[PDB]
C-alpha cells in the first residue's frame, strides 16, 4: 500500500543506494539472501512499499539502477548484496556520459531511456497503489545529471498526478570534484525547477567536517560518507514504513513545506552523532537532541543558517518520546531563536514521531529545513557560471552535441529570476 | 471550629517547627503516619480530619532554598504533612533582605497565598495566624514581613501572632543583623498584633545551669521552646477551669498598638534526678518562674518593670493556692508594676497535664506554668541593637548589596526613625505620669 | 538544584583540580571507573550540584579544563582519574603562554577563547539553575593568569546577574618561581577587581610552612601540598552539598564578607592538621579547633595578622558540635583577641555548621578571613612593579604583542588606589 518507485542514476546514486539498501534491510530484517529471518511481525505489517513480494517468501527491491558506463554495475553485481536484486533491473549503457550535459541528453540518452521507462512501467503495473517516486543522483556529473533530467521529464507526462522526491548532491563551494560543474549544474537546475515537486540538497565538504569533527573519524571515506546519507534518507520515509504516534507521509512533508512551486529546495540533517568512544558520557535526551539539530555545526549542508531565516522546518523524530517534550522543546527553540525565523509564517514547526527506533539508538531524530540560506548557494554558483561562460570556455562541446547559446542564455536568465524571487520574499513585510 | 494555620519561613521556622509539630501529634495521641494504638471537637483546631483515619496538619512549609524542606520530606514525618503545602523556592536570600523581599521572595509569594486561600476555604472558624520566623535570616525575615502585607489585606481584623527569635546581645551567627532586625521590625511593627521573642542564647543558660546538660544541640534548644509555643494554644484543644483563647492576649497584654512585644517563660523546668529532691507545688514553681533567671531573652526583669503578665497552669491546680501565691508575688518589692495598672495578672487553669517526649532533656511533671511577660525591661534591648545599626550604617558598610538590589537610600532613614519613636515611647509610657 | 561550574586555567588549575577533583570523589562515594559504589544514601541527596547524573548510573563532573599548552592535558589524560571526564572538556592549545600577559590575552587567548565559551554555554544547559562559577588559576603564569582573565571579562558578560569566586594562588614574598611576576600579576588584578565578587589569595611558602612544622614534613612535594589547598576549597562549598544545623552557600558568603565593592580579598585557613604519628596525643575537640585556626601559624597566606585587623570572619565548621560550645568560644576568642577587629563591625564573626565530618576526622574547620593584613601584600608587589618599570625591564616584549606604555600607567594609578582604601578604612574613624 502507497507503494514507492526508486531510481538511481550516476555513479553517486549507485554508490548511495548500495549504502541505501543495506539499511533497508537492516531495518526490515531481511538476510541478504533475500529471505526473512527476523522476529517480530511489525515490519510484515507494511512490507511491500519497498519490497515485493515473490515465490518461496522472497523479497526483491523495487529499484532501477541504471548508469551509462557500465563500471558501476560490475561493481554492485559481483559484491555482496547483489544476490537480491532483480536482474532485469540491472540497466547499463555503453560508454560514460562524459561530464557532458549533451551526450547525457542527446545523444545517448535516446536508446537508454526508451529501455528504462519500460522497466518503470511494468514496475508500476506490478505495483498496487503507487505512491511517489525517489531519485538519488548528482549535478555535477554527466550521466546522473544529464540523464536524470530526462528522466525526471519522461515520467512526469506520464504520470501528472503523482509527487517524486530528488536527493541531489548539490556542488561545493570549497571544493570542486571536476572542472566543467556550472555548465552541468546550471543547466540541470534549471529543468528540475520547471518539472519537480521537492528537492533535498546535500553537500559533501560539510558532511566531511562533520564525520572528521563531531564523529571524530581520522580518515572519513567515502563509505562512511554515505552511510550518514542513508540514516537521513531512511528516516525521511520510515514515517510511512512504520507506525507512529503522529504520522506523516511524503504527500504530507511536500505541502508543509512547500509554500510555492519555485521554492522547493530542502536542507537536511540528522541527530544523534557521537563517537563509539564518547557515547557513554553523554544523556540520550530530547533536549540535547533538538540542541545538536538546531546548531549551524551539524548540519549537512554547508550553508550557515546564522546568514538566512528558516522559512519552514520539519523534525521526524523516531523511538519513545513524549509529545510534551517534543513540544515544549520547540518552544524552547522557537522563543530564544526567534530572530531566525520567517515573520510571515507563524508556527513554522511540523512535527511527526515514530515509535520503532533506529538500529542502536534509544532515540533519533531527522531535521529537514527550507531555509532562505540556499540563495547563498545558488548565488555563488551563478557567479561561478557567469565568469567562466563570458569568456566562452568549454562551450564548443555542448554546442558540438546539439545546443545552442540560446539554451545557455535562457538558464542563466531563468536562475537569476529565481534567485531574484527567493530574496525578495525573504525580505518582504 | 475555631481555626488557625501556622506558616513556618526560613531555616528557624522549619526547624522549630520540626520539633513543634513534634509535641502536638503526642498531646492527641495520633502516630506519626496518622493512625491509632480527654478522647471523647479537640483535633479540628489543628488536625484536619480526612474520610479515612488519618489526620493532616494545618501547616504551610515555605522556604527559598530545599536544603531543610528535604530533611522534612525524607525525615520520619514524612507521611504526616500533606504534600502539597510543603514550597520550595530554588535559592535562600543569602542573609540579604533585599532579595527575599523585592526580587526572589516576590516571585513565589503567589504560590504561598494560593496555598493559604485553599486550606482557610476548607476550614469555617478561622481566628488567626502563626508565625514562626527568625529575625536575622533572609528567607525569614524579608520574607515573611511580605506575608504579613499579603496575609493583611486578605482578612481584614484577624489575632496575628508571631514568634520571633530576638537576636541575641553577644551571640550572633550572622554579620549583617543589625541591618535586617532594624528593616524588618519596621515594616512589621504595623501588621503584628503580639510578637513574642526568644534569645538563643538565654535558653542555653537555662539549659546549662537549670537543665545541668553539657550536649545543648539545637535539638535540644528546639525542644524546649517549643513547649512555650504548645502551651499558649492550651486551651483552645483541652478544657479548663478558666479557659483563655487567642483574642484574651490581644486585649490582656497589648495596652498600645506599638507596645505589643512580649517575652516568653515557663517553668519547672528541671532535670530527672534533681526531680526525686524537689517536691513540686504550685507556690513553688509561680516563684520560680518569676525569678530572674528563668527568663528566656538575656535581659534582666530587675533594670525594667512589668507592664502585664499572663499565666497559664495546667495539670493538678487548684485555684486557691494559685490565687494565694499571685497575692504574696505583687506583694513582694523585688518586682514593681506600672503604676497606671492596678491589676496587671491574667491566670488560666487546664485539667491536661503537660506531656513529655521520649529522650527529653526535661522531665515530667503533672504542673506547669508558662509565662508571658509584657515588660520595659525589652525597651534596653531594642536601644542597643539600635546602637549597632546606626554604627555599621555611619560608614555605609554592606550598603552596596541592599541598594543595587531593589532600595533606595531614603529608605534606610525612614526605618532609623522610626525605631527611634519606638524606643522613646517604650520608656515615655514606662516613666512615672504627674498628677 | 544550584549548580555551579568549575573552570580551570593554567597549569596549577589543572594540578590543583586533578586532585581537587579527588577529594570530591571520596566524600560522594564515586569509584575511579565513574560508579557509584557507596553506602548511605544521603550522599545521592544532593549529588547533580557538582557531577551530572548520565547513563547507567553514571557520573560525569563539571569541569573545564583549558591549557594554552598540550603539556597538561598530557598527564590528566593519560593518567588516573583521567575516564571519568568527558573528553570535549579537555580543551587545550599548541604552544603556551610563556610567562606573558600579551599572549594570553591578545594575541594567542583570543583563538581559543571562543571554543571554551561556546564549550561554557553548553556546558550545562541540562543544569537548569546556574549558582556561580568555580575558577581556580593562578597569578603568576601566562596561561593562568592572562586567558583566565579573558574568561572572566567574557562570562560576566553573558551571565551578569551571578556571582562567581576565584581561587587564585597569590605570589610569595620570599622566593619568586617566574622572574616577572609583578608584571604578570599587577596586569591582572587591575581587571580582577572590576569582574569579581571575591577571591581566595593563597600563598605557597606559607603552606610550606605549615607543611613543615605542623604536620612534621620534611620533604613535601606538590601533592602533598596541594591536598591541603583542596580540603580548604572543598569546605566552603560542602555547605551546600551536605545538610548542616546552619546552613550556608556560595550567596551566603558574599553577603557577609564584602563590605565594599572592591574590598574582596580573602585570607583562608584549615584545622586541624596534625600528623599521624602525634595523633594520639590530642584530645579531638572544639576548644582547640577554633584557637588553632587563630594563631599566625596555621594561616595559608604568608601575611602575619598581628599588623592588621580583621574586618569578617568566617567559620564552616563540619563534623558535628552544639554551637554553643561553638558561640561560647567565638565569645571567648573575642573578648582576649578584641585589639585585632575593626570597631565599626560589631558581631563580625559568621558562623555556619554541617553535619557531615571529613574523612578520617571527627570534626574540623574552615577560616575565612577578610583581614586587612593583605594591604603589606599588595604594598610589597606594587613595590616591585616599580622599581622594574622606571627602568623598563622586561617591558620591550609586552608593546611587542599588543600592549603599550599607557595601559601600565593606568594599572599601577588603579593599584596604589586600591592599597589606598584599603588602609584609608582600617584608619577611618
Ligand atoms: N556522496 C557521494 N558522492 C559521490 C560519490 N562518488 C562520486 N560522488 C559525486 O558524484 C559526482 C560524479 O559524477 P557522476 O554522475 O557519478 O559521473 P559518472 O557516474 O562517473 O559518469 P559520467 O557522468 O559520465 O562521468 C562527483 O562530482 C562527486 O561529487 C560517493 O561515493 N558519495
Ligand atoms: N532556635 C533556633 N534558632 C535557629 C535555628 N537555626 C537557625 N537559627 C537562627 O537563625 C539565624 C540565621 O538565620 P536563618 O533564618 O536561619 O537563615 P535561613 O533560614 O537559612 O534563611 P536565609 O537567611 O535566606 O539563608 C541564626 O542567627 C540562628 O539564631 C534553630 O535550629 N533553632
Ligand atoms: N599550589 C601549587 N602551585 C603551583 C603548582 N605548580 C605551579 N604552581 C604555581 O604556578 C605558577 C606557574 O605558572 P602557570 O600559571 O602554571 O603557567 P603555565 O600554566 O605553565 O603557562 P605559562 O605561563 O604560559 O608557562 C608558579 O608561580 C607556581 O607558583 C602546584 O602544583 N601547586
Ligand atoms: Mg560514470
Ligand atoms: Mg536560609
Ligand atoms: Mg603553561
Amino acid at each position: 500500500m502507497r507503494e514507492i518507485v526508486h531510481i538511481q542514476a550516476g555513479q553517486c546514486g549507485n554508490q548511495i543506494g548500495a549504502k541505501f539498501w543495506e539499511v533497508i534491510s537492516d531495518e526490515h530484517g531481511i538476510d541478504p539472501s533475500g529471505n526473512y529471518v527476523g522476529d517480530s511481525d511489525l515490519q510484515l505489517e507494511r512490507i511491500s512499499v519497498y519490497y515485493n513480494e515473490a515465490s518461496s517468501h522472497k523479497y526483491v527491491p523495487r529499484a532501477i539502477l541504471v548508469d551509462l558506463e557500465p563500471g558501476t554495475m560490475d561493481s554492485v553485481r559481483s559484491g555482496a548484496f547483489g544476490h537480491l536484486f532483480r536482474p532485469d533491473n540491472f540497466i547499463f549503457g555503453q560508454s560514460g556520459a562524459g561530464n557532458n550535459w549533451a551526450k547525457g541528453h542527446y545523444t545517448e540518452g535516446a536508446e537508454l531511456v526508451d529501455s528504462v521507462l519500460d522497466v518503470v512501467r511494468k514496475e508500476c503495473e506490478n505495483c498496487d497503489c503507487l505512491q511517489g517516486f525517489q531519485l538519488t543522483h548528482s549535478l555535477g556529473g554527466g550521466t546522473g545529471s544529464g540523464m536524470g533530467t530526462l528522466l525526471i521529464s519522461k515520467v512526469r507526462e506520464e504520470y501528472p498526478d503523482r509527487i517524486m522526491n530528488t536527493f541531489s548532491v548539490v556542488p561545493s563551494p570549497k571544493v570542486s570534484d571536476t572542472v566543467v560543474e556550472p555548465y552541468n549544474a546550471t543547466l540541470s537546475i534549471h529543468q528540475l525547477v520547471e518539472n519537480t515537486d521537492e528537492t533535498y540538497c546535500i553537500d559533501n565538504e560539510a558532511l566531511y567536517d562533520i564525520c572528521f569533527r563531531t564523529l571524530k573519524l581520522a580518515t572519513p571515506t567515502y563509505g562512511d560518507l554515505n552511510h550518514l546519507v542513508s540514516a537521513t534518507m531512511s528516516g525521511v520515509t520510515t514515517s510511512l514504513r512504520f507506525p507512529g504516534q503522529l504520522n506523516a507521509d511524503l504527500r504530507k512533508l511536500a505541502v508543509n513545506m512547500v509554500p510555492f512551486p519555485r521554492l522547493h529546495f530542502f536542507m537536511p540533517g540528522f541527530a544523534p552523532l557521537t563517537a563509539r568512544g564518547s557515547q557513554q558520557y553523554r544523556a540520550l535526551t530530547v533536549p540535547e537532541l533538538t540542541q545538536q539539530m538546531f546548531d549551524a555545526k551539524n548540519m549537512m549542508a554547508a550553508c550557515d543558517p546564522r546568514h538566512g531565516r528558516y522559512l519552514t522546518v520539519a523534525t521526524v523524530f523516531r523511538g519513545r518520546m513524549s509529545m510534551k517534550e517534543v513540544d515544549e522543546q520547540m518552544l524552547a527553540i522557537q522563543s530564544k531563536n526567534s530572530s531566525y525565523f520567517v515573520e510571515w509564517i507563524p508556527n513554522n514547526v511540523k512535527v511527526a514521531v515514530c515509535d520503532i527506533p533506529p538500529r542502536g539508538l534509544k532515540m533519533s531524530s531527522t531535521f529537514i529545513g527550507n531555509s532562505t540560506a540556499i540563495q547563498e548557494l545558488f548565488k555563488r554558483i551563478s557567479e561561478q557560471f557567469t565568469a567562466m561562460f563570458r569568456r566562452k570556455a568549454f562551450l564548443h562541446w555542448y554546442t558540438g552535441e546539439g545546443m545552442d547559446e540560446m539554451e545557455f542564455t535562457e538558464a542563466e536568465s531563468n536562475m537569476n529570476d529565481l534567485v531574484s524571487e527567493y530574496q525578495q520574499y525573504q525580505d518582504a513585510t | 471550629m475555631r481555626e488557625c494555620i501556622s506558616i513556618h519561613v526560613g531555616q528557624a521556622g522549619v526547624q522549630i517547627g520540626n520539633a513543634c509539630w513534634e509535641l502536638y501529634c503526642l498531646e492527641h495521641g495520633i502516630q506519626p503516619d496518622g493512625q491509632m494504638p480527654h478522647h471523647h471537637d479537640s483535633f479540628n483546631t489543628f488536625f484536619s480530619e480526612t474520610g479515612a483515619g488519618k489526620h493532616v496538619p494545618r501547616a504551610v512549609f515555605v522556604d527559598l532554598e530545599p536544603t531543610v524542606i528535604d530533611e522534612v520530606r525524607t525525615g520520619t514525618y514524612r507521611q504526616l504533612f500533606h504534600p502539597e503545602q510543603l514550597i520550595t523556592g530554588k535559592e535562600d536570600a543569602a542573609n540579604n533582605y533585599a532579595r527575599g523581599h523585592y526580587t526572589i521572595g516576590k516571585e513565589i509569594i503567589d504560590l504561598v497565598l494560593d496555598r493559604i486561600r485553599k486550606l482557610a476555604d476548607q476550614c469555617t472558624g478561622l481566628q488567626g495566624f502563626l508565625v514562626f520566623h527568625s529575625f536575622g535570616g533572609g528567607t525569614g525575615s524579608g520574607f515573611t514581613s511580605l506575608l504579613m502585607e499579603r496575609l493583611s489585606v486578605d482578612y481584614g481584623k484577624k489575632s496575628k501572632l508571631e514568634f520571633s527569635i530576638y537576636p541575641a546581645p553577644q551571640v550572633s551567627t550572622a554579620v549583617v543583623e543589625p541591618y535586617n532586625s532594624i528593616l524588618t521590625t519596621h515594616t512589621t511593627l504595623e501588621h503584628s498584633d503580639c510578637a513574642f521573642m526568644v534569645d538563643n542564647e538565654a535558653i542555653y543558660d537555662i539549659c546549662r545551669r537549670n537543665l545541668d546538660i553539657e550536649r545543648p544541640t539545637y535539638t535540644n534548644l528546639n525542644r524546649l521552646i517549643s513547649q512555650i509555643v504548645s502551651s499558649i494554644t492550651a486551651s483552645l484543644r483541652f478544657d479548663g477551669a478558666l479557659n483563655v483563647d487567642l483574642t484574651q492576649f490581644q486585649t490582656n497584654l497589648v495596652p498600645y498598638p506599638r507596645i505589643h512585644f512580649p517575652l516568653a517563660t515557663y517553668a519547672p523546668v528541671i532535670s530527672a534526678e534533681k526531680a526525686y529532691h524537689e517536691q513540686l507545688s504550685v507556690a513553688e514553681i509561680t516563684n520560680a518562674c518569676f525569678e530572674p533567671a528563668n527568663q528566656m531573652v538575656k535581659c534582666d526583669p530587675r533594670h525594667g518593670k512589668y507592664m502585664a503578665c499572663c499565666l497559664l497552669y495546667r495539670g493538678d491546680v487548684v485555684p486557691k493556692d494559685v490565687n494565694a501565691a499571685i497575692a504574696t508575688i505583687k506583694t513582694k518589692r523585688s518586682i514593681q508594676f506600672v503604676d497606671w495598672c492596678p491589676t496587671g495578672f491574667k491566670v488560666g487553669i487546664n485539667y491536661q497535664p503537660p506531656t513529655v517526649v521520649p529522650g527529653g532533656d526535661l522531665a515530667k511533671v503533672q504542673r506547669a506554668v508558662c509565662m508571658l511577660s509584657n515588660t520595659t525591661a525589652i525597651a534596653e534591648a531594642w536601644a542597643r541593637l539600635d546602637h549597632k545599626f546606626d554604627l555599621m550604617y555611619a560608614k555605609r558598610a554592606f550598603v552596596h548589596w541592599y541598594v543595587g538590589e531593589g532600595m533606595e537610600e531614603g529608605e534606610f532613614s525612614e526605618a532609623r526613625e522610626d525605631m527611634a519613636a519606638l524606643e522613646k515611647d517604650y520608656e515615655e509610657v514606662g516613666v512615672d505620669s504627674v498628677e
